[PDB]
């Protein structure tokens, strides 16, 4: 033994104890979740209330990366900072370089390989963070989820955090009862509702709702905040399907 | 008991961080295989979509290195990927200073040199995944070529790597006793890839759907990866007969 | 336990324990007091000394003409983050012509905060903060953690015996917010705050320290016999 | 991090002694023994070579014996390879001095050069000490012949006559006996010689287990001649004074 | 990141042991036989081309290597810490010494290069030992042939004839029975494949035997004519077919 | 050739009375025969009752100015906000200057 | 002389076949037109051995490019001769024409004076030659042309070009990039002069 | 004057063997046909040093590069390498060079100018020299030549520059390239500038030279007794 | 200014039959100004010899550095550096300062101690190898050396007959040069023997 003290060391069994370590910060996390949607991707995530003087809709969560995509995650919120802001120099020197935007698959490989990277080394720790981001390019729309590991694949449906299980089976129903598709204007709605339904992980202190969204009809294929009447809009459906 | 955990001599003369390695070759539990045609090198390759939430198009172990080479690989994804992006790299480089194509077996030898680097290097760990080369080389032809977290690499006729290696290599090792030729006699790659599965489904004695397998396909100029509906053709081909 | 000798390993359940212990740090601290109007936001902080002699070690700190922060821990670790909030608050201003906002400062000191934890041979930060500032959005509160964690608050108290002036915030809420155009009320809300974290004893004229930023004020330190008014 | 797996090689005992220093010693104490002997009208080398074998090719072999430059000659004790490594840069520095003052650099500065080098491992660098004891046989016009030895510490020390590697305390016993101030180089050979038959852990000592060397002023005339005894050459040597 | 590793991982143990080159020939010891027979007018270097499957082409993992034209390696231990010593050891051969001299470095002082290296590992901040022993002959104008042994700890001997690896100890007694300075090159190699014989278990022909000379002057090998003084590698690799040739014979 | 130097003229003056001081300038910028502004702010008050004018190539004056005001600031928080004495000011100046003597700010400056 | 123009199934590239060295051809039958992609190709003019060094350095990007993002846009592969040509103005002689073909975007061309700025343009004309049909080119161009028509408007150009330039000269050489594929032409001087 | 021309199965290059220093003639059998690997081979003009060294150097990755891909070397890398090392010195190293060879690709001709830029061609020619043995290449090159007939043309073109151009003289080196044969360097191929025999004998009588001293140098190693 | 004509001096050598010659003159200068007339400007490693005109501080420099490379090559190799490999030293020595170079004009002799073949080569201050079979020459005078050789000098002269050829090249070379004489060595050299007589030349 000893296989666990050090980052980098494989174990007997050919594991990377730390990484798994690093999971468990994950899995202590707020509930975060994502839906791919007919032409983009919602976001929503979990902000516990942990006292009465926090002030509302201040401590946003949610991060955007160039004005295309929108990054969310559970776990070690710094390290999911720390993230985002590599992000987005990645995605600053291929639009400087290729004109382009930065694609959504090319983004994600990015954000892998520098998160592969923290598993090289016994100088670094890995990042305490899954995180499940996404948008609309040129080929349409995509949403990824990343681990601390470095692994991400596509994804219908995505969800992390404490409420993971119950996000999952929610997020399996939609994917079983919509063949064709979901609209980005349902998925906001569903979004709001599974994160309410996640809740019951976190059942203790009372939450408050963030949902983003990017959509090539809805917002032109930029990443936007869902904001007052919508948001309300939301939150209504939620609280009328828990009851 | 560091020895175990870095990269030195164990006092039996073993690495134990490469063994170990090796042990993570296997974790994804995917069965990888490859063969030569006349024209063509054909390597196929489990395909495992556990997930319902998740979008099958971007689980791939199968990677387009350049145009000529394609690799596959056998371990976690992040190693995977990692390993894919360097060898891209290296070749788009190569291809600059040297003026021509990297062959494939000069890339295996590269991305081995740098294995063998992690292997004595104590602050790098040996990357978990063993990675399989294929090309129709301009000189060469057809070429198989693997390397491994120990830095050891070297060309094949045809081979198998994963959980279940030793099950297809004694498959693929008594057919070629047969034919007592080096490759697949045949001039289409449509038959070499009808090979490939038949071979990998009367060794492992499992069926496959369009959507359980992984195609990638090297000719001479180009390497391409198999559809879900080549595949399904392909799948077709070998129930009529 | 074996998973606490450098701030680089997480622990079986997770857990960061150098970060932790770094976290214990401003818990030994002396309490400090944080709230906030619609246009104005205080500082309150209760100064500690060393004997009968020695001098109240100072809590708060003047970042710029419309931002300041108060510490609870190793105040030479303050004075580290300090100055670089002021330089950075400095660096908007120069090239800009624009004065640094303060929910951008609470990211910046937390994106500082985060790479002494993930890095092999630092280590984290010893100390907690309270950033108060008046920016283009009104009056604003922040409270820093040197696990990186950065929150913005109408109200909060940091430091040893800190929950007791936090409950009283949480039940003053209402009440506090609404004290608009009206400094010395605000401040006396804080005075008032910070008494419910005093055992044995008392607020004394070189004892309390008190800050305040907003509309047409900007971010001034009251020590000595300019908080006798206070007590 | 990485400081778990650092053994920390330039650290004091509690008792005030350099860990990897005595190793280093340790070391070189089962080494195959090396002699000099300086008398006053030469120096000689001699050094017992390592259980051989009747396939080495012993004519173009060298292990002990080393030329720095045309006055300056080494006999090694320990890790070859670590000795090769200094020898060459020994000899880099005799050719700078050689380049910058145009003399042939003094006995004494080069030792100085090579001793530095080895206490730099043992203070700074986190690195092993060189697992090498040498004898330094030269001669220059300030002292004329000179015997010097350096050990990993870099702690070096003159000599009339010294031995180093294994069995040193037996062979410097056998040396203190013998030796006397008015000595000659024939003499000096065949002390050398005796010390080495009497302390070798070998059955009997030939001219195939043996380098052997001479620095004389037997040289026409004022000047200094280095003679690396080939391996005919030692098994005539053996026959004159009377060991096989 | 950075290589923090800046200290020795081999370092003398308090019985003045060097673990880590101690462990790397214990590692050699465990690695295929190789061996190296010097005659009058030639050296000869074999070992077996021990295929690790069937289904392996063992013709493309070459054991025995050219340095220069007059000079090639074989080893024993670990196949990839040889093949990257290979490289740099081809490297430093023009770096060290033709990109000076205008001409290829005598084995003696390219083993010495080759040397300097093995014992870099042994020294240097965070890098273990290379696990391999090298043989390696070759020949120049004014030292003539010769065949040197490399060892982990960077340490070089000259010899006649030898072995390293798994079956080195009977391989050399087997060795000094046969050996003598009058021993053409014909007579080398045929005692090469007899001494090779003894160590190996399965098939023992031209397509499992990998074996290199130095000898003559192979001037149908240099590629162009019009040079007097330029006449060809010395090294010359052995077919499969030339082997099985002196198997009969054997 | 790329000429890094300009110059924006104006002129400046300063009077010390017995217990005042004035520091005066017009407020014309131009280059050549052209006018940029007929109002450009030349003298600046500094804080400290400090006030400064940097007369010549005015993106020198601007930088001179902007980094003295600088100086101005952290000199109150690195020495408890201690009033900044003009003979303090004049030595720090000097100093400013001087840091780019092989490459100077072409202004002259008065406070 | 150097040209390339965009026309309904695509776009073609034109260019001259002279290299000189002062008043000596040190080449008479050169290649201008340069590939740095299957469908994306360039004109060059300026120093020989700029171009060729920028143009080879393209084609290692936008091979790198394909093999982690699949096939680049013509507006990606001028961003990258752009990059080259910004950031280096100082030591580079370089007058470059891009020009490529997509299925969404069909024909582009892009062209990239010495300064190093880009102009998207529906043709483009370049080199010491490209002076004297500025004229020609302005009135006789228009947009959505034929194949045939293209290649007679850039036939005729050049052909003009090389009779009143010195530096310009030998063969017109042609590239025509469309959906069916890369195809290159040929006119000889016997052919072009008559015009 | 240095030349090219391909042929049906290869390629054949030549060059004069006159090296200069200003209008004197330093070296009279200069060899200006250098081998970077065995059948690729390349002629130099400009800087002399240059010419060698810069050829030395990627003939020596050439062949590490060789032994690394287990492949035989091709004309292209050697051409990218060359151009590549010329162009990062911005022309400073005077070398011109014609690169030729063949390899598994097939037969190939090159040019190569200082500044880094290279041409293709059938024929090629560089040095002072290069515009009487264009003139003689564009009288006389047709398509699909013979190894007979490359030979004559391209030491032709040598010639037009060894009688008309003051920079070239002296003699003809060739050396031809053709497809599965070894490379055949031709060492003075022409020799139409023998000197003719001088009219007196300049042999002086012994003892005509005035001597103040004399005295053996010690070459020999220190002696031993 | 012309750092290869400041000092002045020139250097000629020759081959013979089984030998071969080299020479120079002694003067140093500072333009005008006679300095020394005892500056050698040819030097010798082992068997191989090297004569170097040009800037005298380079001249002297190079010697140094190459008695310093020679003596390392002959402790690692354990033999003595022939003049073909030597020759090859000097041209690698010399431009690895290819934008930085020496200012000097080597002339290399010597006789292969194994083929017993005469060998004499010259350089540009870069590194060109000028290997000739007759003669080379170097420095101020080297017009006039060179047509001194030209007319003077047959092929296979006895080491008796080459010396009167060789010295009456450089002693007349040096008469038409402001920048040459004040006296001259000659070193004939044969497989294991070398004589070296100094030269009575005018002193103006
Ligand atoms: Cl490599
Ligand atoms: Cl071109
Ligand atoms: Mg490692
Ligand atoms: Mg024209
Ligand atoms: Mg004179």
């Amino acid at each position: 033994t000893g296989y666990d003290l050090s980052n980098s060391v494989f174990s007997p069994d050919g594991r990377n104890f730390q990484v798994e370590y690093a999971v468990k910060a994950v899995e202590n996390g707020t509930t975060s979740i994502g839906i791919k949607c007919n032409d983009g991707v919602v976001f929503a995530v979990e902000k516990l209330i942990t006292s009465k003087l926090l002030v509302p809709q201040k401590n946003v969560k949610i991060q955007v990366v160039d004005r295309h995509i929108g990054c969310v995650y559970s776990g070690l919120i710094p390290d999911g900072r720390h993230l985002v802001n590599r992000g987005r120099e990645e995605a600053a020197s291929f639009k400087k370089l290729y004109k382009t935007p930065i694609p959504i698959p090319a983004f994600a490989d990015r954000l892998g390989q520098y998160v592969q990277a923290h598993t090289l080394y016994n100088s670094v720790r890995p990042f305490g963070v899954s995180t499940i981001f996404g948008g609309v390019d040129k080929n349409g729309a995509h949403l990824y989820m990343l681990e601390p590991s470095g692994s991400y694949w596509g994804y219908k449906g995505a969800a992390t955090g404490k409420g993971r299980q119950s996000a999952k089976a929610e997020l399996e129903k939609l994917v079983d009862h919509h063949p064709e598709g979901l609209s980005a204007r349902e998925a906001v709605k569903q979004a709001a509702k599974i994160i309410y339904l996640a809740h019951e992980d976190n059942k203790e202190k009372d939450f408050e709702l963030e949902i983003s969204w990017c959509s090539l009809s809805e917002t032109n294929g930029l990443h936007k905040f869902v904001k007052g009447d919508l948001l309300q809009e939301a939150i209504d459906f939620a609280q009328k399907e828990i009851n | 008991g560091y020895d175990r955990h870095i990269t030195i001599f164990s006092p039996e003369g073993r690495l134990y961080q490469v063994e170990y390695a090796f042990k993570a070759t296997n974790q994804t539990n995917i069965n990888s295989l490859a063969v030569r045609g006349k024209d063509c090198t054909v390597v196929i390759s489990q395909k495992k979509v556990p997930d319902k939430l998740l979008d099958p198009t971007t689980v791939s172990y199968i990677f387009c290195i350049s145009r000529t080479i394609g690799m596959v690989v056998n371990g976690p994804i992040p190693d995977a990927r990692n390993a894919a992006l360097r060898a891209k790299a290296e070749a788009a480089e190569f291809r600059y200073k040297y003026g021509y194509d990297m062959p494939c077996d000069v890339l295996a030898k590269r991305m081995a040199n740098l294995s063998q680097i992690y292997t004595q290097r104590a602050y790098m760990r040996p990357l978990g995944v063993i990675l399989t080369f294929v090309s129709v080389d301009e000189e060469l032809g057809p070429s198989i070529y693997k390397t491994d977290p120990a830095g050891y690499y070297v060309g094949y006729k045809a081979t198998a790597t994963g959980p279940k290696q030793q099950e297809i290599t004694t498959n693929l090792e008594n057919h070629f006793k047969k034919s007592k030729i080096d490759h697949i006699n045949e001039e289409s790659w449509e038959k070499v890839v009808e090979f490939a599965i038949t071979h990998m489904i009367d060794a492992l004695g499992t069926e496959f759907s369009k959507n359980d397998l992984e195609v990638g396909v090297a000719t001479k100029d180009k390497f391409f990866t198999l559809s879900a509906e080549n595949i399904e053709e392909r799948l077709v081909a070998i129930a009529e007969q | 336990n074996n998973y606490d000798g450098d701030t680089v390993t997480f622990s079986p359940t997770g857990r960061l324990f150098q970060v932790e212990y770094a976290l214990e740090a401003i818990k030994q601290g002396s309490v400090t007091v944080g709230l906030r109007s619609n246009t104005h936001a205080v500082l309150v902080a209760l100064k500690r000394n060393a004997d009968e002699l020695s001098s109240y070690q100072k809590k708060i700190i003047k970042c710029d003409e419309h931002m300041g922060l108060s510490l609870a821990g190793l105040a030479p670790d303050a004075r580290v983050l300090s100055n670089y909030l002021r330089q950075q608050c400095n660096y908007s201003s120069l090239v800009f012509n624009r004065k640094l906002a303060v929910e951008r400062a609470g990211h910046l000191l937390c994106d500082k905060a985060q790479k002494n934890t993930q890095s092999y041979g630092g280590r984290p930060y010893g100390v907690g903060l309270l950033i108060i500032g008046y920016d283009k959005s009104g009056a604003h509160l922040l409270e820093f953690q040197p696990s990186g964690n950065v929150t913005e608050l109408y109200g909060t108290a940091i430091g040893a015996r800190s929950q007791g002036a936090k409950t009283y915030l949480e039940r003053t809420l209402d009440t506090f917010i609404k004290i608009d155009g009206n400094p010395d009320e605000l401040i006396k809300a804080g005075v008032e705050a910070i008494s419910q974290s005093l055992r044995d004893e008392s607020l004394t004229v070189d004892n309390l320290s008190i800050a305040i930023v907003g509309k047409d004020t900007p971010f001034t330190i009251y020590d000595g016999e300019a908080v006798a008014k206070y007590i | 991090g990485s400081r778990r797996y650092d053994s920390r090689t330039t650290i004091f005992s509690p008792e005030g002694r350099l860990y990897q220093v005595e190793y280093a010693l340790e070391s070189i104490s089962h080494a195959g023994t090396a002699i000099g002997i300086m008398a006053s009208d030469g120096i000689v080398l001699a050094a017992e070579r390592k259980v051989t074998s009747t396939l080495l090719e012993q004519d173009t072999s060298t292990e002990k014996l080393y030329k720095l430059n045309d006055k300056i000659a080494v006999a090694v004790a320990g890790l070859t390879a670590d000795a090769e490594i200094l020898i060459n840069t020994a000899r880099i520095h005799a050719q700078n001095y050689l380049k910058t003052y145009n003399e042939d650099i003094p006995v004494e500065i080069l030792v100085r050069r090579l001793s530095d080098i080895k206490q730099g491992y043992t203070q700074h660098g986190g690195l092993r000490p060189f697992g090498v004891s040498f004898i330094y046989a030269g001669y220059d016009d300030r002292y004329g012949y000179q015997l010097y030895t350096s050990n990993p510490s870099g702690n070096y020390t003159g000599w009339k006559a010294i031995s180093v590697g294994a069995n040193t305390s037996a062979a410097q016993t056998l040396l203190q006996m013998d030796y006397k101030d008015d000595m000659k180089v024939d003499d000096a050979i065949e002390l050398a010689l005796k010390t080495l038959s009497k302390t070798t852990d070998s059955s009997a000592l030939t001219y195939d287990r043996l380098e052997f060397a001479t620095i004389r002023k037997g040289a026409n005339d004022g000047e200094v001649y280095q003679k690396i005894f080939k391996p005919q050459e030692i098994k005539d040597i053996l026959v004159k004074t009377g060991i096989t | 990141m950075t290589d923090r590793y800046s200290f020795s991982l081999t370092t003398f143990s308090p019985s003045g042991k060097l673990g880590q080159i101690d462990y790397a020939l214990t590692a050699v010891k465990q690695g295929v036989t190789s061996l190296g027979i010097k005659a009058t007018n030639g050296v000869v270097i074999a070992t077996e081309k021990k295929s690790s499957s069937p289904l392996a082409m063992s013709e493309t993992l070459s054991k025995v290597s050219l340095l220069t034209p007059d000079i090639g390696a074989v080893y024993s231990g670990m196949g990839p810490d040889y093949r990257v010593l290979v490289d740099k050891s081809r490297k430093v051969a023009h770096t060290s010494y033709k990109r000076i001299y205008g001409e290829y470095p005598p084995t003696k002082l390219l083993v010495s290069e080759v040397a300097k290296i093995m014992q870099e590992a042994t020294q240097s901040g965070g890098v273990r030992p290379f696990g391999v022993s090298l043989l390696i002959a070759g020949h120049d104008e004014f030292n003539g042939f010769s065949l040197y042994q490399v060892d982990p700890s960077g340490s070089y001997f000259p010899w006649k004839a030898t072995a390293i690896g798994k079956g080195s100890v009977a391989a050399k007694t087997f060795l000094e029975k046969r050996w003598n300075d009058e021993l053409e090159l014909e007579d080398a190699i045929h005692i090469a494949l007899l001494t090779l014989k003894e160590s190996v278990e399965g098939e023992f022909n031209g397509d499992t035997i990998e074996l290199a000379i130095i000898g003559d002057e192979n001037p149908d090998l240099l590629g162009y004519t019009g040079i007097p003084t330029d006449k060809g590698p010395r090294f010359r690799k052995l077919t499969s077919q030339e082997i099985n040739d002196r198997l009969e014979a054997l | 050739q790329f000429n890094p130097y300009g110059d924006n003229g104006g002129t400046i003056l300063g009077i010390a009375g017995e217990d005042f001081a004035v520091l005066a300038g017009d407020t014309r910028n131009i280059t050549d025969y052209s006018i940029n502004s007929r109002y450009e702010p030349k003298v600046f008050d500094c804080g400290d009752n400090i006030v400064m004018s940097a007369n010549g190539f005015a993106a020198d004056g601007d930088a001179l100015v902007k980094r003295f005001k600088n100086s101005v600031k952290w000199y109150h928080f690195d020495h408890n906000d201690k009033k900044l004495s003009i003979n303090s000011a004049a030595r720090n100046i000097q100093h400013l200057l001087y840091g780019k003597r092989f490459f100077p700010y072409y202004v002259h400056t008065i406070i | 002389s150097i040209m390339a123009v965009t026309f309904k199934d695509g776009v073609i590239l034109g260019a001259d076949s002279r290299t000189t060295t002062g008043a000596y051809i040190a080449n008479r039958v050169t290649d201008k037109l340069t590939r740095v992609h299957d469908k994306i190709w360039c004109c060059r003019s300026g120093s020989a051995a700029d171009t060729q060094a920028i143009a080879d350095i393209v084609q290692y990007h936008l091979e790198l490019y394909t093999s982690q993002y699949g096939t680049p846009s013509t507006e990606t592969a001028a961003s990258v001769f752009k990059e080259l040509c910004y950031e280096n103005k100082d030591n580079l002689t370089a007058g470059i024409i891009v020009a490529g073909y997509d299925d969404k975007n069909k024909g582009e061309v892009y062209t990239i004076p010495l300064g190093g700025s880009v102009h998207k343009l529906p043709y483009a004309i370049a080199g010491s030659g490209s002076t004297f049909i500025y004229g020609y080119c302005d009135k006789n161009f228009r947009e959505n042309m034929s194949k045939e028509e293209t290649v007679d408007f850039i036939k005729h150009s050049l052909s003009q070009a090389i009779k009143w330039d010195g530096s310009s000269g030998g063969v017109i050489r042609m590239v025509v990039l469309t959906a069916a594929g890369v195809e290159r032409l040929i006119f000889y001087p016997d052919e072009y002069e008559q015009l | 004057t240095i030349v090219g021309v391909k042929f049906n199965n290869g390629v054949v290059i030549a060059a004069d063997t006159r090296s200069t220093q200003g209008p004197i003639v330093a070296d009279k059998n200069c060899a200006k046909l250098h081998r970077i690997s065995p059948k690729i081979w390349c002629a130099g003009a400009g800087t002399a040093a240059d010419t060698e060294a810069v050829t030395q150097l990627i003939g020596s990755n050439i062949e590490l590069h060789s032994l690394y891909t287990s492949r035989e070397p091709r004309v292209v890398s050697a051409l990218q390498m060359l151009k590549q090392h010329l162009f990062k010195y911005q022309g400073h190293i005077g070398a011109y060079l014609i690169v030729a060879g063949v390899d598994p690709t097939g037969s190939h001709l090159f040019s190569i100018h200082a500044h880094g830029s290279t041409d293709v061609g059938y024929y090629l020619s560089l040095g002072s020299g290069s515009l009487a043995a264009m003139a003689v290449l564009e009288s006389h090159w047709k398509q699909d030549l013979t190894k007979e007939e490359a030979i004559k043309l391209a030491s032709d073109a040598i010639q037009a520059g060894i009688w008309n151009d003051l920079g070239s003289g002296s003699n003809v080196d060739v050396c031809v390239m053709e497809i599965g044969k070894d490379a055949e360097y031709l060492r003075n191929y022409l020799t139409p500038n023998v000197r003719e025999e001088k009219q007196k004998s300049y042999k002086f009588p012994r003892g005509t030279t005035a001597v103040l001293k004399e005295s053996i140098v010690n070459i020999c190693d220190i002696q031993e007794e | 200014s012309d750092p290869s004509s400041i000092n002045g001096g020139i250097v000629v050598a020759m081959t013979g039959k089984d030998c071969v010659a080299i020479a120079c003159d002694l003067r140093l200068g500072s333009q005008s100004l006679g300095v020394s007339n005892k500056f050698e400007k040819i030097f010798h490693y082992g068997h191989v010899f090297l004569g170097i005109t040009g800037l005298a501080t380079d001249v002297t420099t190079l010697n140094e550095m190459f008695r310093y490379k020679t003596n390392l090559y002959k402790l690692k190799e354990e033999r003595a550096i022939e003049p073909e490999t030597f020759t090859q030293l000097v041209s690698s020595s010399l431009y690895e300062r290819r934008f930085g170079p020496y200012f000097v004009g080597p002339v290399v002799a010597g006789i292969n101690s194994k083929s017993g073949k005469p060998f004499i080569a010259g350089f540009d201050l870069i590194g060109c190898i000028d290997e000739a079979k007759d003669f080379i020459v170097s420095g101020t005078a080297s017009d006039q050396l060179f047509g001194m050789c030209e007319s003077l000098y047959e092929p296979n002269l006895e080491p008796e007959d080459l010396f009167e050829t060789i010295s009456q090249a450089l002693l007349n070379a040096a008469d038409r040069d402001a920048l040459s004489g004040w006296g001259a060595v000659v070193y004939i050299i044969k497989k294991d023997e070398v004589v070296k007589r100094y030269l009575k030349m005018r002193q103006d």
